[PDB]
């Protein structure tokens, strides 16, 4: 309030807490320390620099499946005397 | 009273010509002219003694600078970028902050061109290149078994010869096989399609990065900046920037402070120009911590090779310093808020930082990717 | 009161919220996330941000 | 790697057929020839892939240029300068304009080095 005794002491105490680091410490305490997502959220080292493994793993799987089918064909081929 | 520092208060090109208030131009000059318009008073612009900031001595304990001129009645007001601190609030009154700032990191702008043997494999992956050979040997081991031709009938067996035939698939399109073979036809049938998709994706992705070259490689985080020692980072020899890392309670700034204290070579510099020059000469291997107000202005000046990375670390601001018990204290305290709510302060910020900055946006589009 | 911020009405022109409680002496201080504005600096004093 | 038991024409004519086609198979079928042709096919594959990719890069960065029929975009670029007359209604029109586009154009022409204004129209 205008003309109150607490004006100047609080005006100085705010600066005292900011220069000491207690204000930023409380900010980090009640924003990041108690935050459910403590570390970075959904952040990779870099957003898709090249190609992902799951992207080619399917072609690798169709290759393995083709090789297996060819092994089956070879198995029915050598049995034919 | 105000200090002559770039770009807040600068002398015009014809400073010798004419006299009075036209001899100075910059942010604080327009702010002083606007304060005189919203308060109504005749103002004379004076330069602080020998360029001293608001600092109290330790031995003689004498106030020097702009704060000193207000204490001893030598000046009536100080419209200048003076940081609001507890030590200065005791002697002279402060208006509400007209501009917020904080210590930030300045690094050299990274180059995009990266030729070398280490980049040819980058278009795929560290793992896909090591998996294509595993697929090749997985096909060779099937070619070891699918190489069965018709003999009247416990076999001739395949040793040495099978690996010879198998190696051929990596060079040629694939298959190789044996003539009149039923199972090798499909071995090479799936192999050719697999390697076709692989080479198609390689060429397609290679085209994608010869058109879109972004290559943003800075971590952009202070905590990871402390977790690496390749790119050094330092502050000033003396000042509030160094003292903030000294008396910091957060473990990140304490790790950074121990790194700078046990730095060989010494990461601290005497002047700001030495830090800017070290950042510009280290080719991206040096970082300089300084207030964001100067970091942005250096980023907006030639040769535009400096960049302000990340955000601020502390919360401080510049305010107009008024003498204790002066008539101008409250009217200026209100005029600052009036100028901030109207938007004139941000308009002047954009005017003197980006509009007059040497580093323009640069031509839209264009072709520089030959 | 009823979760009001420091705001002055337009019709009745009555200060309601924390600024209102400080103006009429109902409260002594307001340690709360209250934005420093010109409209509120005129009636009640503000500390540094 | 061929028959070299001591001018030889046999190993001088075989060399070009592997450079063109994909593989290294001629009359002899030797594993050492496979590993000669094994790295060659991959090398030329990378070469042609990079050639085609860069060719796409220059067929993509050639048709992404903007001709610009709008003045607002003409103000957003600085390689192609634009100016008016030293004196006349066009310059005063850019002077007292309330639209931010003509104000940007006017600031560009006012802070122009060299001066974009000319004396005559010709
Ligand atoms: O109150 C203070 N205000 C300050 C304001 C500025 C500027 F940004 F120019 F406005 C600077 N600089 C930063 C860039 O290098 C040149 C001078 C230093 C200041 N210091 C000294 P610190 O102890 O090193 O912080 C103060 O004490
Ligand atoms: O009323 C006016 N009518 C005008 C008519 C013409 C023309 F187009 F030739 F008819 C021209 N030119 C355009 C090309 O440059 C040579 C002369 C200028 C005119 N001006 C001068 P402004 O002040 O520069 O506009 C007037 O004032
Ligand atoms: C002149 N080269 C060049 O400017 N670059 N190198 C290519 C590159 C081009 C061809 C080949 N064969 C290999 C690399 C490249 C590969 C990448 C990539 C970005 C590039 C573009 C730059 C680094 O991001 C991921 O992968």
């Amino acid at each position: 309030p205008k003309g109150s005794s607490l004006g100047t002491p609080v005006n100085l105490a705010v600066l005292k807490l900011s220069e000491q680091g207690l204000l930023d410490k409380l900010k980090n305490k009640w924003w990041y320390d108690k935050g459910e997502c403590g570390a970075k959220d959904s952040g990779s080292k870099e957003k898709t620099s090249a190609l992902s493994l799951s992207n080619v793993a399917g072609v690798f799987y169709i290759l393995v499946g083709g090789l297996g089918l060819a092994m089956l064909v070879a198995l029915i081929e050598f049995c034919y005397k | 009273t105000t200090i002559l520092e770039s770009p807040y208060v600068m002398m015009k090109a014809n400073h010798a010509a004419l006299a009075g208030n036209e001899r100075y131009e910059g942010y604080c000059v327009d702010l002083a002219a606007e304060i005189a318009k919203h308060c109504g008073f005749k103002y004379k612009l004076t330069i602080v003694g020998d360029g001293k900031y608001g600092a109290r001595d330790a031995d003689t304990k004498i106030w020097n600078g702009m704060v000193g001129e207000l204490v001893y009645g030598k000046a009536d007001i100080a419209i200048a970028p003076l940081t609001i601190t507890l030590v200065r609030e005791e002697v002279i009154d402060f208006s509400k902050p007209f501009m917020s700032l904080g210590i930030s990191i300045m690094i050299k702008k990274p180059q995009k061109s990266k030729p070398g043997v280490f980049s040819f494999l980058d278009p795929l992956a560290y793992e896909i290149w090591m998996c294509i050979v595993f697929a090749y040997i997985g096909v060779s081991v099937v070619l070891f078994l699918v190489s069965r031709f018709s003999p009247y009938e416990t076999n001739e067996f395949a040793i040495f010869q099978s690996a010879w035939f198998s190696l051929g698939a990596f060079m040629q399109q694939g298959a190789d096989i044996s003539p009149r073979s039923l199972s090798g036809r499909i071995v090479g049938g799936v192999w050719w399609f697999f390697t076709l998709i692989i080479i198609s994706s390689y060429t397609a992705n290679l085209a994608a990065f010869l058109t879109v070259e972004r290559m943003v490689s800075p971590i952009e985080s202070a905590e990871d900046l402390s977790k690496q020692t390749e790119i050094a980072y330092g502050t000033l020899d003396s000042g509030s920037t160094k003292e903030f890392f000294r008396r910091s309670k957060i473990a990140v700034f304490d790790k950074m402070w121990t790194y700078m204290r046990s730095a060989e070579p010494s990461v601290f510099v005497r002047t700001t120009a030495e830090g800017v020059a070290r950042v510009r000469k280290s080719k991206g291997k040096y970082a300089y911590l300084l207030e964001s107000t100067m970091n942005e202005y250096i980023e907006q000046r030639k040769p535009c090779d400096t960049m302000k990375v990340g955000g601020n670390l502390d919360s401080k601001g510049y305010g107009i310093a008024t003498p204790k018990g002066s008539s101008l204290g409250t009217p200026v305290n209100l005029a600052v808020l009036k100028l901030s709510e109207q938007g004139l302060l941000d308009k002047l910020k954009n005017k003197w930082w980006y509009d007059k900055g040497e580093c323009g946006a640069k031509d839209s589009g264009s072709k520089e990717k030959t």
